[PDB]
C-alpha cells in the first residue's frame, strides 16, 4: 500500500 | 458485546472521529492504492480473511478455508447466510467477479498484479491482453466455495487475501451501474458500515451496516473521517477535543512534549514500512547509475532518522524491511557502513564524472504529498544533498495533493518522488515483488530480467530458507542497481483519546478497523 504520512 | 470486556461501562453514543489523511482516490478498491483509500474500503467491504486489533488473523466473509499440501490450491468456505448491504446474497459468484475485475485490462487497476502476486493461473495473461477474465483461475464450485488455483506454491496465500484488491463486489450491483455503482447512492458492500455522507476535502460519514453478517458484534455505531494533511492541524484538532484518533504522523517538534503530558494517549506501532526516494529509471539523469549510485552515498540516513524525526524510525538501505518474515538474510549494502566522508567522495567523484559543477549543478523536484512532516525530510535531504557534494546538487521541492501526487507517480510525471511502501501481508514478496518488471505498482519502472529471475527462483524453493535465499539475490541485485533511495523503516506515532479502546498499538500494518473499536464511559 502506498503510504500517505510518514 | 464479545470485544468489550465484562463490566466494562461502553458509552451510548458511540461515535467516533478519526482522521484518514487526505482526500482518497475512489471508495472502489480495483481504482486505487493507498492508505486513506484502503482505510475506507475495509468498512465498508469484507474479504475472505481480515484481522483483529493486533493484525492477527480472523475468519471474514470465509469461515474456514484450507489449502493442498503443494499449496497451489486454496478453498474458501463462505458464509451461507451473509449479505450485502443492499440485501443481496454474498456468494462465491462475487469473488469471481471481483477478483476477474481487478486483472481485466479494461479496469486499468493500479492493483492488477496483486493476482499474478498470488500466482493465480493465468492472472498475468489476463493483466497481459492475451487471454480473457474469465479464464483466470478462480471458480465458483458452488455459491459458498470459492476455490483459487495458483500455478506456484504459495505458502503465505491466507495473508495475501486480506488486502483491499481482494475485497469482493456486489456482481449484481456493479453489472448494471457500472463504475458509478462507487457512487453513495448506489454503494452496496458486505463490510460493518455503510456511507452516510461524502463532503470532498472534508469528511467522510459512516454509519452501521445493520446487515453486516457480524452486526451484533460491531459496538462503533456511527464514524467520521477527516482529511487533515498536516500532522501539527491533525495534533491541533486532537487537543482541542475535535477529533479521537490522529493519523500516524505527530510534529517531531512537539513529539517529547506530547507524551509528557498525554500519557497513554501517545501509540507509537512498529510496523512492516519503508520510507523512500523513488528515482523515475527511465527519466534523464537517473537513468544513469552512476548519479542514483551518487544520491544514495550522499544522502545521510541518521540525519533524517535521529535528528529530523526521532521518533523511532530506524535508518535502512534497502527497500525490504529485514525484521519481515523471511526477510532475514536481506544484507544492509558495504557502503551503508562506509563513513560520510568517504561516501562523500566517491559521490562527488560520481557527479563531476557525470557533468555536475558547482556553477552548473544537478537540479532535480522531490515530489511529495502536502504534508508538513514529509517537508521537513523533503528539506532535510535537499539540504544534505547540496552540502554534502560541494554545491553539485541543486533540489526544489514540489508538494501535491495526495490524489494529484499518486497521479503523477504512476504517470512517469517526476524526478525523484517521495514513496511509502506498507506491507500488503506479513511476508518478504510484499516488498519484493514491488520492484518486478512488469509489476503494476513498479512507478520506479525499474527493470532488471535478473532481479525477477532472483525473485522466480522463491517458488522453486521448497522451505523458508530457500525462499528467504532468492529474496535476499533479488535485494542484492536491486541494491546493485541503485534503484531508489531507501531512507528509514517506519514508526507509526498515534494520538488516541484515552475513552477509545480496541487499539493495540502492536499491529504491524497498523489496520483501524471501526468494528474493532468502542468507547468507555468512565
Amino acid at each position: 500500500y502506498l503510504g500517505a504520512n510518514g | 458485546m464479545v470485544i468489550v470486556p465484562e463490566g466494562t461501562q461502553l458509552d451510548e453514543k458511540q461515535h467516533i472521529v478519526i482522521n484518514n489523511g487526505a482526500e482518497p482516490q475512489s471508495f472502489d478498491p480495483h481504482k486505487t492504492e493507498g492508505v486513506p483509500e484502503s482505510n475506507v474500503a475495509y468498512q465498508l467491504l469484507e474479504g475472505l480473511v481480515t484481522s483483529d486489533s493486533e493484525g492477527k488473523l480472523q475468519p471474514g466473509a470465509a469461515e474456514s478455508w484450507e489449502n493442498t499440501p503443494d499449496f497451489k490450491t486454496w478453498t474458501f468456505h463462505l458464509r451461507k447466510d451473509a449479505k450485502w448491504s443492499n440485501g443481496d446474497p454474498v456468494t462465491a459468484h462475487d469473488f469471481v467477479f471481483a477478483w476477474r475485475r481487478l486483472v481485466d485490462p479494461a479496469t486499468a487497476a493500479p492493483y492488477a498484479s496483486y493476482l499474478s502476486y498470488l500466482q493465480v493461473e493465468n492472472a498475468q495473461d489476463i493483466i497481459d491482453g492475451k487471454k480473457k477474465p474469465a479464464e483466470l483461475g478462480v471458480e465458483a464450485k458452488d455459491d459458498y466455495t470459492f476455490v483459487v488455483h495458483a500455478t506456484n506454491p504459495v505458502p503465505y496465500a491466507v495473508s495475501l487475501t486480506t488486502h483491499q484488491s481482494l475485497l469482493p463486489l456486489p456482481q449484481k450491483v456493479v453489472e448494471k451501474l457500472g463504475d458509478a455503482w462507487v457512487k453513495k447512492e448506489n454503494y452496496v458492500g458486505n463490510g460493518a458500515y455503510k456511507l452516510a455522507n461524502h463532503i470532498i476535502n472534508e469528511k467522510i460519514e459512516f454509519e452501521r451496516n445493520p446487515l453486516y453478517w457480524n452486526d451484533k458484534e460491531t459496538v462503533i455505531n456511527s464514524a467520521t473521517f477527516l482529511a487533515i494533511e498536516n500532522p501539527s492541524t491533525d495534533v491541533a484538532r486532537y487537543r482541542a477535543g475535535d477529533l479521537d484518533m490522529t493519523s500516524y504522523g505527530l510534529p517531531p517538534e512537539q513529539f517529547a512534549k506530547l507524551k509528557k503530558e498525554l500519557l497513554g494517549e501517545v501509540y507509537v506501532t512498529r510496523t512492516l514500512g519503508t520510507y523512500s526516494y523513488e528515482l523515475n529509471n527511465k527519466k534523464a539523469p537517473f537513468d544513469n547509475v552512476n548519479i542514483r549510485k551518487a544520491l544514495n552515498l550522499s544522502l545521510d540516513r541518521n540525519v533524517i532518522t535521529d535528528k529530523v524525526l526521532g521518533q523511532g524510525q530506524t535508518p535502512t538501505y534497502v527497500f525490504t524491511p529485514t525484521y519481515i518474515e523471511e526477510g532475514h538474510l536481506i544484507q544492509q549494502p558495504a557502503y551503508s557502513k562506509e563513513p560520510m566522508a568517504q561516501r562523500n567522495e566517491e559521490a562527488i567523484k560520481l557527479l563531476e564524472e557525470a557533468g555536475y559543477s558547482k556553477a552548473n549543478p544537478l537540479k532535480f523536484s522531490i515530489l511529495y504529498n502536502t504534508n508538513e512532516n514529509h517537508k521537513k525530510v523533503a528539506i532535510a535531504a535537499a539540504s544534505m544533498w547540496k552540502a554534502n557534494t560541494k554545491g553539485l546538487i541543486d533540489v526544489k521541492l514540489e508538494n501535491q495533493e495526495w490524489k494529484t501526487y499518486i497521479d503523477s507517480r504512476r504517470a512517469g510525471r517526476y524526478d525523484v518522488a517521495r514513496a511509502g511502501w506498507h506491507a500488503d501481508y506479513n511476508q518478504a514478496t510484499t516488498f519484493g515483488n514491488y520492484f518486478l518488471s512488469n509489476s503494476s505498482n513498479n512507478t520506479a519502472k525499474y527493470a532488471n530480467p535478473e532481479y525477477d529471475k532472483a525473485m522466480a527462483e522463491s517458488y522453486a524453493a521448497t522451505d523458508a530458507e530457500g525462499r528467504a535465499k532468492a529474496y535476499a539475490k533479488a535485494e542484492e541485485i536491486l541494491g546493485k542497481d541503485y534503484g531508489i533511495v531507501p531512507i528509514f523503516n517506519y514508526v507509526n506515532p498515534r494520538l488516541v483519546k484515552p475513552y477509545v479502546k480496541g487499539y493495540s498499538g502492536k499491529d504491524p500494518q497498523d489496520h483501524i478497523y471501526l468494528r474493532n473499536l468502542y468507547i468507555i464511559k468512565h
